[PDB]
């Protein structure tokens, strides 16, 4: 491997950690 | 058997069947529709029917084919040597098809024959070039899907992501964009890295195997041919069997 | 083979319509053009006219101009060498054509001629090579485009939050224009993956399995050149089909 | 051919300032030095002179000094064998002219003396070789300084970042600061696959355009070496082009 | 020597949302206390 | 290479902690389950036996098995030839026996009885080529381990924030869970890059370094079997330490 | 000569990455914690000490620096330091006769020198040189693939410092203390871990095989210096090898005397 071809799923599952913040967003509160 | 593909699913499942006791939330129909749907929709624009269907008689193929071990056949080019030698002779053999699967027939069915052994060596390595190529193809397929499934689970994060965003202003949207977006990538990864580059790397050591083994039955088979005994034969035929395995052969 | 590209967007499309929000909101003008006008751009940028131009003239043999090969190669090759053998000679030129689609009769014209066995071996094998660059340009062509499309992607989704960003008034807009600004990566994710990357991994199946098949051509080619045992040659060439295959064509 | 940067620099320009307030937003002056200079610097770190003055002469080579022929090979190398075939001598030098640009001549001007069948095989193929390893070498230093642009606009989002942190500014005026820091990788992401990866593939692919004309120019010179007139430098040959450009070659 | 992939793009990207995540958790902790 | 792996460790503990948070928070034992136990499975199925329990004896060789190279081989070597140099001619066991390595004595006990050096240069490159494959197939499995621990790190990720949205109510537990839920990538990716890849490229350079001594091993022995003496033999063996060792050697 | 572009380099990097921090505010210590720089940078070595044992490990600063440094003036002189040679062993006496060979420059060409005034058959010189380069070029290669093992394993350690900095972020929810030096980690971490390996590592370990390359170009050209001392040729023959090595540039460049 090269050591970096997780970087596609990491990107996947930190777009998904935005996404949840996205969802603490439409409130702030 | 070392295929532990029990041990990764039973990890995911107790994993999965946490506290929440009830994993039918672990089921999108959508999310399923993404990921699979155009996994295997890319996999038919890749590889079409007549090849794509060969999905399961070489990735099948392979996993049963614990019918003969590598020491079976050193003891039947024995046995089979035992007759051609001066007891009998190189005329009348029907052991061929007696208790045999699939190959060292059409090397024995044709060496009875009285043509050259340069041929027979030419085919037949020739077969095992074509058979290694074709393992390749199923193991580059199993790979090309374990590529192509977290490419569309991060298509839809995206999809996801832009449906949950610009109407952030109920619960039932937002929720339904959120679950796409997390089990989208879920059955991705959960898919690739779990049942296809696993697979796909493992069709490859199945192929080394077959390999050696074929290379085995065609220095049997021209062993056959050539006037040898089976006790200096043994030892020309012995060389590619496993290393650990040398020691366990000589129990005999 | 076009069968698969409606379905891997009409299954990605009923999953981005799961009942959650219209559909109008994952479609932008102005992103879909900053993609693939992009893309495109940076085509021109890479391959120039006149050989960007050659790309859908290789790409559209790949959606017609099927082989007949795998069964038939087999057939009208054991059928050529039982009629020159036995019978008359091998300058049969009578029987030679009916049957001249691509690349036999490439050979077969020559066969007939004087030559010797290498200098045939070494244009076909020439031919092959070159057919199999021929894929591998065409599909690095649609890769390197596959490439060009998400980056583009998230050119145009730089471009967006950069002018969503110290142009909003920080209540409500953060979200709607995030949405509006990923539009464009999602196209280009989606397109790579749903169109280029899977069709250059087609091209290159394709060579793979042509070249197989001119392989299989050229051994039996220099068989005919040779004047051969047809048992032989029909054993060396069925030497090159799938385990059903094998069958398949054993009860024709 | 600049058309396309043309086209890729007007379409990220079009949507630039479509939507957005005015293009101002767009343009920092110390991004710029960022991201441009420390790729540039890093270029110097990893390049000596004379590779990177090196690599001027090819990315001039290509957008200057248009040889487009490529038939010409068959159309000439053919009339060549003519014209020393049997009422032809070896040596009519004043004869193969006017169309030796800069290459061929060099090709031909050492093969009616003492240079053996094979030799003038080693040289050619060490001119090809070299050839294809000088554009090999600007096309991977294009695509390394494309590898570094990215980073160091990435370099200068982050520098962006943690000074944040050093301000307080209550809830005022944050997303603007983070507006202007996602600028750097914007101009990273844009130069890179706008200018460098597009150039890089351009190298590689005239590259292999090159060496392919070459290759066929060097079966070429072999083939008159020896005197083969008959079908096989014509098939030789036209082995090279592609099956459309055969038909379109076909007639004259 | 034959290596084509649309890797490069996820370098921008994967960073430039690593970068949104830490601007909306700041958003996020600000603005509510 | 034992020292690395604490420190590696620790380092980064200390920088878990020196912001003074509490690294309660950094375990659950659950994800530790999840992320190796999902790799080491998915290595099950990846990799099979005879070929699992041949990176156990090279992973126990970089760890062991400690010899005298580098400086003694050059030292055997010129005492040797200053034996087989008219004093002690080369059929003296008794310099050979007592430095058995491994390595050396395999070819310095068939040396003496009867070789030809196109032989024993064969036999030894072969030797070399297996050693080298053993631990490239050893580093490619610690590597693709080192692959599948962040892959099934995410996956846990994954599992850990499905469950979450359906306990969606609106307090500090979309935080919590996201905390917790992230732990499994967390130790997928630095067991990744602290254990696996480390050592994947430990096995590589350990390959390498044992290339270059066995190497010296073989052009020692066959400078054994040329009649050739120290001030040719020495600087020809010399020529393969670091200028480190040159001065180092030369004062002994 | 003075290979000037990576010195200017560096300072051009660095001096431009250093006047980003004070661009914004102008203080340059909030980009220094003491988390960051352990988990980034004593990460990456510490696994670059279980990829490298401490004694090979060690010959980083030995054929890293032997290479940075090239105080050796071999560049162009090999030429008329070759021919000067070759007039004093050509009819000003005979070739076992030392001139300076055991007094000159780095050792390489004194290496040869030394083996080509005892009796050594051309076969054997030309065998050892040329396995007296490789093993070069290989030791050139193995440090510069060690340069940039670490140049991958820092952004490696950047990812996990940022996975620090996120779990300890998302544990202290609010505590106004948590937040802000928990996304200094990670982004700090990433920081460190971006520029070191691409301005520092990735960069200097690509550096070092063209340099190998300009070294292996060199001992070759000394090595058919030798072998043409060793057969015996004027001077006036010798320029048609051994000119045939430098850059077209550089082949005028001293031809002017």
């Amino acid at each position: 491997i090269r050591g970096d071809e997780w970087l596609a799923t990491f990107s996947d599952t930190i777009t998904l950690l935005l996404t949840f913040f996205i969802l603490l967003y439409s409130f702030s509160s | 058997t070392p295929i532990g593909f029990v041990l990764c699913f039973g990890l995911v499942l107790w994993g999965m069947a946490s506290g929440g006791s009830n994993l039918k939330v672990f089921w999108d129909v959508a999310s399923v529709f993404i990921t699979i749907g155009g996994s295997m929709a890319a996999m038919l624009i890749t590889y079409p029917m007549d090849e794509f269907k060969r999905l399961l008689i070489v990735i099948r193929q392979t996993f049963k084919d614990n019918g003969m071990s590598n020491i079976d056949v050193i003891q039947n080019f024995v046995d089979l040597s035992r007759k051609a030698r001066r007891e009998g002779l190189l005329s009348l053999e029907d052991a061929i098809n007696n208790l045999t699967d699939d190959y060292m027939k059409k090397g024995l069915r044709m060496v009875v024959d009285g043509i050259e052994p340069e041929t027979i060596r030419e085919i037949m390595e020739l077969e095992i070039d074509e058979m290694e190529k074709r393992h390749k193809s199923g193991a580059d397929m199993l790979k090309t899907w374990g590529g192509y499934a977290p490419a569309f689970g991060m298509v839809g994060t995206l999809i996801g992501l832009i449906q949950m965003l610009a109407n952030l202003t109920d619960s039932s949207t937002i929720a339904s964009g959120m679950g796409k977006a997390l089990i989208t990538t879920f059955y991705g990864s959960l898919m690739a890295n779990a049942v296809f580059n696993p697979m796909g790397a493992n069709l490859m050591f199945k192929s080394g195997v077959e390999a050696t083994t074929r290379e085995m039955v065609l220095e049997g088979v021209l062993a056959i041919q050539s006037g040898v005994n089976p006790r200096i034969m043994e030892e020309k035929l012995v060389s590619y069997l496993s290393p650990p395995e040398r020691q366990a052969y000589s129990k005999v």
